């Protein structure tokens, strides 16, 4: 869930 | 998603440029400043008088319309110099020793440098001499006011004014940002009516932090002339917990024994009745500039806060000086604050207690006020020219509301050519100069009608302003018939 | 052309006036010592809040130097 | 002993007087006549910086300072609130101020309070006298002996030397003491009027190269109380962004809507106007009534000018109205003193409405208007202070006129050209010398203002208290007044100050600045490129001479 | 007893409420001057400062010897904390303005006087996430931190600066008080 959490957090960055 | 959206259209194109520079191109502005009625208007300028090469004293020799009448050894009945005490000989030789002493001007703001010592001093006996802890000094009368009360007031307090103040106490009003309510004039029912539904709304609301309140009136009007009431204002600003701001121009040297203004008139103390004070040191002590007298704490809070104190130029040495030697001689046998105010009865009932103009003309002014005011008695007025007071101020206030460019009435402007015939005819024939009310109408905001007005001062001789008052009163009955 | 204004000298002309490597040692102290005390805002606090900002100054670098060594 | 004393003046023999109020010039070689511009605009402004570390240094100064303060109130309101009784309640009346709405004042500048509001006394002359003073308890209130000093004076408006009291103004101010009075009736519209005020009015007029002109006793009060008498809620403003306090009161009392636009940038300006007439007045869309354009001629917090020609030429192009607020650029600039149209040749009939003080290079208190005729009629039947405010007295009125026949070189003609000249080369010498030592330097280069910048908190005390200990008079300014990341010093340079007395300051200011770190030129602020660290003898040897040439100068 | 001039504030009577937009007089009082309080953050070096605090503030926590873990959480946690109370806790102006003019907005709602999303207002939401990804790397494997860090950040520093939260104001009976709307 960790990378899931981090790809989730690059989305938003986005 | 799609059966939530919003049901919008499509925007449309933004301008191109040439469709922006014909737009422009389009525009029409208007001029500056309106010139249709400069014509009908600019006779004021054309009658006011212009003294050469003497002083402003009780004879003068003075001249209207541009070197193309002259008249001398007039006698003089406008001035606002109610003392005359700065003309005597040792005032001269103090003025003559700090301008050797000192320059003309003081070159720099208060903040940085140019604070000499002497404006300290005048300080210091400013606040000794008329009771409070201490005072601050400005560059002219008119700003006093629009500079302080704005430093004490925001969006979130509330003012309660009188019905009729001068247009500066007006400017600091609207430029304060603040509530504002209007009571009716020396009415303590209608002042105490408004102060009890203001608290008690204020109890209902239960606010975290309480506001500030002012209570904003004035010692001897500008435009009516008559009295204020203190002790009323001070136990029922006590009783409902406001600050009271008084704006005495034109009673501080003319009211008390010895010419310490209102609350002398009225045996209190000024520390405990009044919380701000403006005056002016150009009517009573023959001078220029201004002052505002309170607490060392509302003083600290003006000279970081205060506009025109911190971001003009301090007023020249010689002003200063001139104006300690004065009340140090108002101080020591004064006798003339004394002679001003037998004049100044003396004339009142002159005027009010005539019968043949009773009809005509009424007096606004109060006896102890050095300045005489007179109506048209609004029967008259209606009469001959065919408007009434709410009707003009119903009018303009109309215009000013929608801002239309030209704001010209023509019932009021007949009524001020007669006013100034009524003074043309005086001074041409007895060479008696009396003054009419100069206001600017398109900038007030509260109800006012044009007048006369009569001014005295503390170096004639009585028997002379009996004959002037004589001479006054045929013109007035013969302009009138 | 005289006026009534008093001159003060230049602080190389006191140094002259009053006259070994000490003076050197002595000058690199003090300049090491104003760079550390303009650069913060000592001029502007009281004297409480300065002394404890020193401490905690002094605490920090005697701490790096007790980790470095 | 707690109160200012009333210092006592001296015996000082006329000679003395007359040397320390202006200085003797001493070579024909230090003064220098400017040209004009033929038009031609303003390039673009290449201020200069400083390195990063500087300003992060200034960040965390600021971050100390508020934490620190912050956390004082707080305690001190909520613990020791007995000491703290004119920031709380007392009896159902809230307190005369908020202290949160006055936290700078208070928690930043109590603690070198003692840098602001220098009492002196005398002549603000070439030799300031000040009163010194022992401060308790950092600031809290000072206490006075009887010693007076002299200092060089760097601070007062005193451009064109007329601040003194053995000229012939004064003389002219004695005799209109003696034929007139220092008194006034009362306002210009009731009995005020006497010939002088004519006679004055007509010469401004004439001076300036407009058709009438108006007389006031304030210049603040003359800015507040215009735009109200000639505008409206319906019209538009657009004012710089760097305007003087008076401006934008008068603006506030009318109602118009006001847009600023950035300092210096004038396709920017174009844009807005642009814009602002295609969009029309808010929440209704109509056409404006009325655009204006403010300025000022010199900004004097920064020493730049204004781009008049671009300012007529937009204008001209959309129909717009300009007003030009020329306090510190009459008498001071230009080849004869006219003022910034004298110095880009524009012809002084552009501008709609100019607006002065006396106060500045004039020795003298007030201001003027000078417009059009039918404007200025119009006016003077609206205008407020007209009516409702006394007249300026007699004594300010001779010296005024007296002074400006002076520089009009109608009487004792060889005086104004000195002046002019002396102020012009002195104000370059001192530029191009500060810019070759190390130093950051704003302004153009004939400028009579010289902010040096010191862009540390902390940095403005110490300069401050050692230059007071060095016998230097200056004036600093803070956050709240200038930018958070650049607080200076600005110098003002008057016509009086002699050479010599600017090289006495340029060997302290040296020493100072190279013990204080304050010398962080870069190679940006220099005709080649390269940056410079000369040495103090070299530039006041090289100096002089090359502070003539407009080659130097890269402002 | 009606007034002449109405310049009086109001206090929400809900609990979830936005502030009122201003009037003309407002509006023109907020435009007539730049706002000294938040023209300095487009200023030199403000995004740099941004970036040296958090390198100041780990090397001091680290200074106090404590493990990796929690050294991170304490920057993480501090920052946020410092920063939510600088930029959103206190509303109006540390110095007189006008009338007043902005007694009801914080100073994130007066940056580049209320226009959302400009590059400024992007690198301030960008930080606090770039903050969490880098000390996302060492207290990975504790649930608690992890799971205290990841709301704190979320809901401390991204909610206030989002673009929907805009002069919203929450106002509970007890804690917070009435607020101020008009
Ligand atoms: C009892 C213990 C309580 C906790 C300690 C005390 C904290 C409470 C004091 C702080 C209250 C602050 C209130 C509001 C302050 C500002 O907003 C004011 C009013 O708007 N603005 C201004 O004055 C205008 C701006 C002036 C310049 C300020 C910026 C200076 C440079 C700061 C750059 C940003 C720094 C990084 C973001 C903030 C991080 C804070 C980290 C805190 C810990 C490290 C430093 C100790
Ligand atoms: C641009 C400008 N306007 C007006 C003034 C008012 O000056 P004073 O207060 O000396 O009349 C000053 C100073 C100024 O710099």
């Amino acid at each position: 869930g960790h990378f899931f959490v981090e790809g989730l957090l690059g989305v938003v960055i986005i | 998603i799609l059966l939530t959206r919003k049901s919008y259209k499509p925007p449309k194109r933004p301008l191109t440029e040439q469709e922006i520079d014909e737009l422009c191109d389009e525009w029409v502005p208007e001029p500056l400043v309106d010139p249709s009625a400069t014509d009908e208007q600019s006779w004021r300028v054309a009658k006011t008088p212009v003294t050469m090469e003497m002083p402003i004293q009780n004879h003068i020799t003075i001249t209207r319309n541009n070197l193309q009448e002259k008249y001398t050894n007039v006698f003089n009945l406008a001035s606002n110099n109610f003392l005359q005490l700065s003309a005597t000989e040792p005032v001269k030789e103090v003025v003559k020793t700090t301008i050797k002493n000192y320059g003309v001007g003081a070159c720099g703001p208060a903040g940085f440098y140019g604070n000499q010592d002497v404006h300290y001093t005048l300080e210091y006996d400013l606040a000794q001499f008329f009771g409070t802890q201490g005072s601050v000094l400005y560059g002219q009368d008119f700003c006093a006011a629009p500079s302080v009360l704005p430093a004490f007031t925001k969006r979130g307090d509330v003012i309660v004014a009188d019905d009729q103040v001068s247009l500066p106490v007006q400017n600091a009003l609207q430029l304060s940002r603040s509530t504002v309510y209007y009571f009716n004039h020396n009415d303590m029912n209608s002042l105490e009516c408004l102060l009890n539904e203001l608290t008690e709304q204020e109890k209902l609301e239960k606010l975290p932090a309480i506001p500030r309140k002012f209570i904003v009136t004035e010692g001897i009007f500008h435009n009516s002339g008559d009295l204020a009431p203190l002790p009323e204002l001070t136990k029922l600003k006590n009783k409902y917990k406001f600050r009271l701001f008084v704006d005495e121009t034109f009673s501080i040297g003319v009211l008390g024994a010895t010419g310490r203004g209102l609350s002398e008139h009225f045996n209190m103390d000024r520390a405990t009745a009044i919380d701000i004070t403006v005056g002016s040191m150009a009517t009573a002590l023959g001078s220029t500039g201004g002052f505002v007298l309170g607490d060392s704490v509302m003083c600290l809070h003006q000279r970081i806060g205060s506009n025109a104190y911190c971001f003009s130029a301090c007023l020249p040495a010689y002003t200063v000086t001139s104006v300690s030697k004065v009340l140090k001689l108002m101080d020591s046998n004064n006798d003339a604050v004394q002679t001003l105010q037998k004049l100044s009865k003396s004339l009142h009932d002159s005027f009010a207690s005539d019968d043949s103009l009773r009809s005509y003309v009424i007096v606004t002014s109060s006896p102890v006020s050095a300045v005489l005011h007179l109506q048209l008695t609004p029967a008259y007025r209606s009469r001959k020219f065919g408007y009434t007071c709410e009707q003009l101020f119903e009018t303009m206030s109309a215009l000013q509301k929608k801002s239309q460019t030209n704001k010209f009435i023509e019932p009021y402007e007949e009524e001020e050519k007669f006013l100034q015939s009524i003074v043309d005819h005086a001074l041409i024939n007895y060479n008696v100069l009396i003054t009419r009310n100069t206001i600017v109408l398109k900038q007030e905001t509260l109800p006012i009608v044009p007048s006369l007005k009569i001014c005295c001062n503390a170096a004639m001789s009585p028997e002379e302003l009996k004959n002037a008052c004589e001479s006054v009163k045929q013109s007035i009955l013969a302009c009138c018939q | 052309h005289k006026s009534s204004m008093v001159y003060i000298p230049t602080t190389k002309e006191a140094k002259r006036r009053n006259g070994g490597i000490l003076n050197t040692i002595e000058e690199v102290v003090e300049k090491l010592y104003w760079t550390y005390y303009i650069h913060l805002p000592f001029y502007l606090m009281a004297s409480f809040d300065s002394f404890f900002l020193h401490v905690f100054f002094l605490t920090i670098f005697s701490l790096s130097f007790f980790g470095i060594l | 002993y707690t109160r200012v004393p009333l210092c006592e003046p001296e015996e000082l023999p006329d000679d003395i007087q007359k040397e320390n109020e202006y200085g003797t010039l001493d070579s024909p070689g230090h003064l220098y006549q400017v040209k004009s511009r033929h038009g031609k605009p303003l390039p673009e402004p290449v201020v200069d910086t400083p390195p990063y570390y500087i300003s992060l240094l200034t960040y965390l100064n600021y971050l100390i300072l508020i934490i620190l303060g912050h956390v004082h109130d707080f305690l001190g309101m909520t613990f020791q609130k007995n000491k703290h009784l004119d920031l709380l309640e007392h009896d159902g009346l809230a307190p005369w101020f908020s202290n949160f709405e006055s936290f700078y004042v208070r928690r930043i500048k109590m603690r070198i309070d003692d840098c602001f509001s220098r009492p002196t006394t005398g002549v603000p002359g070439r030799f300031i006298r000040c009163i010194d003073r022992i401060s308790h308890n950092i600031n809290e209130y000072f206490t006075y002996s009887g010693a007076v000093y002299p200092c060089m004076n760097l601070s007062s408006y005193n451009y064109l030397g007329f601040a003194q009291s053995k000229g012939q103004c004064t003389d002219a101010a004695l005799e209109s003491v003696d034929k007139y009075s220092i008194q006034s009736g009362g306002p210009r519209a009731q009995i005020g009027t006497t010939d002088l005020h004519i006679k004055a009015e007509k010469l401004v007029a004439r001076f300036i190269g407009k058709e009438d002109a108006l007389v006031f006793s304030m210049g603040y009060g003359t800015n507040a109380n215009l735009f109200n008498a000639f505008l409206d809620k319906k019209c538009l403003v657009i004012s710089d962004e760097l305007n003087h306090t008076s401006i934008r009161t008068g603006v506030r009392l009318s109602g118009a809507a006001v847009r600023t636009f950035k300092h210096g940038d004038m396709v920017g300006l174009e844009k807005l106007i642009r814009e602002q007439i295609v969009l029309g007045q808010p929440k209704t869309n109509r056409p404006w009534k009325k655009i204006l354009i403010c300025a000022e001629g010199l900004f004097s917090m920064e020493g730049t000018l204004c781009n008049l020609p671009k300012l007529v030429e937009l204008k001209k192009k959309y129909k717009c109205y300009l007003f030009i607020d020329e306090a510190h650029s009459i008498g001071a600039m230009g080849p004869t003193g006219r003022g910034v149209c004298e110095i880009f040749g524009v012809d002084p009939k552009d501008v709609d409405i100019l607006m002065g003080t006396f106060t500045k290079s004039f020795g003298a208190a007030g201001g003027y208007i000078a417009a059009d005729q039918w404007i200025i009629d119009r006016l003077r039947l609206d205008l407020t202070t007209v009516s409702y405010s006394e007249s300026m007295p007699a004594p300010v009125l001779a010296q005024t006129i007296s002074s400006l026949q002076t520089i009009s070189g109608e009487i004792c003609p060889g005086q104004g050209t000195e002046r002019l000249q002396r102020i012009a080369f002195n104000s370059r010498y001192l530029r191009l010398a500060l810019q070759r030592l190390g130093f950051i330097v704003y302004g153009v280069a004939d400028s009579p203002v010289i902010p040096l910048l010191l862009y540390c908190p902390s940095k403005m005390p110490a300069f401050s208290r050692m230059m007071l200990q060095r016998r230097i008079a200056v004036v600093v300014v803070a956050y709240p007044a200038t930018p958070l990341i650049e607080s200076r010093v600005r110098f003002c340079m008057s016509a009086s100050l002699t050479k010599e007395d600017i090289d006495y300051l340029l060997r302290h200011v040296s020493e100072v600045g190279d013990k204080l770190n304050l010398k962080s030129n870069s190679g940006k602020s220099s005709y080649d490129g390269k940056r410079q660290r000369w040495d103090i003898e070299e530039v006041i040897r090289r100096t002089p001479e090359d502070c003539k040439d407009d080659k130097y100068f890269v402002n | 007893s009606t007034p002449v001039t109405d310049h009086r504030r109001r206090r929400a009577a809900a609990v979830i409420s936005h502030v009122e937009q201003e009037t003309f007089e407002d509006e023109n009082d907020q435009q007539m001057l730049p706002n000294m309080n938040a023209t300095w953050v487009d200023q030199r070096g403000a995004w740099l400062i941004h970036i040296v605090v958090i390198v100041l503030l780990r090397l001091f926590y680290s200074l106090f010897g404590s493990t990796p873990k929690w050294t991170w959480t304490l920057t993480n946690m501090t920052y946020i904390i410092g920063f939510y109370i600088m930029f959103h806790l206190v509303k109006g102006t540390p110095f007189d303005f006008n009338g007043g003019a902005y007694d009801n907005l914080t100073m994130w709602e007066q940056i580049n006087d209320e226009t959302l999303y400009t590059p400024t207002r992007k690198f301030l939401l960008i930080v606090p996430i770039v903050l969490f990804l880098i000390s996302n790397q060492y207290y990975r494997n504790d649930m608690t931190l992890f799971l205290s860090n990841l709301a704190v950040t979320v809901l401390i520093g991204v909610v206030p600066k989002l673009g929907i939260t805009h002069r919203l104001r929450i106002s509970i009976p007890g804690i917070t008080g009435r607020a101020q709307i008009s």
